[PDB]
């Protein structure tokens, strides 16, 4: 139960590890909130 | 060439390491350049076969395209060293016919 | 007759060298072109930056 | 065994001798061809290009 990410123009191809940097702050709310 | 060939030689068939078949060919799907609505659509398929006829049929398209880029290319390029080495020829005409004659 | 064929084959291969250094000698001639426009190009630029 | 071998020497420099000056005695009635057929050559090299 959590709000969904933005994606923002970033595929995750399974099982690869990519980084995220979307420019909207209201993410790092939700990082903030899981930490 | 895209990503390093290490990561090829980490995870090798004949290690038997490879616990997830079906998680490499997505690595290998990785590599593609297709568009993120064709790997929802290969995530639509849920047979094997299915999806592997279709992750493999991406990897060509993207290659067809690929392949019509450096043939067009090199034959730029090769038209570009016909140009000039003619040139050099028509030079040596000239070098050997000012002081000659 | 093989000696003949000798002289023969020295013939040509005179006139081959021949024909060898006179197309070496332009295309270095087109080099010494080519690469004094190097030098002055750099002269050029050297003034660019100051002057 | 050294003289044999130093007259094997002898016998064969000069024969190799006599080898060599009647091979370049004739590339030289050879070289009495004239220049201008040399530079004739050269103008059917002049006629010989891209054109």
């Amino acid at each position: 139960h959590l709000p969904l990410i933005a994606i923002t123009r970033n595929p995750v191809f399974p099982r690869f590890i990519k980084i995220i940097e979307v420019k909207n702050k209201k993410l790092v709310e939700l990082l903030r909130r899981k930490v | 060439p895209l990503y390093r060939e290490s990561v090829l030689q980490m995870m090798q068939a004949g290690q038997r390491v490879v616990d997830n078949p079906i998680y490499l060919s997505d690595m290998g799907a990785a590599l593609t350049g297709a568009e993120s609505h064709e790997l929802q659509d290969v995530l639509e398929e849920t047979n094997i076969p299915k999806r592997l006829y279709k992750a493999l049929s991406l990897l060509k398209k993207e290659f067809e395209l690929s392949k019509l880029q450096q043939r067009l290319g090199r034959e730029v390029e090769e038209k570009i060293k016909q140009t000039h080495r003619k040139y050099l020829l028509q030079e040596q005409l000239k070098i050997i016919k000012k002081e000659l004659g």
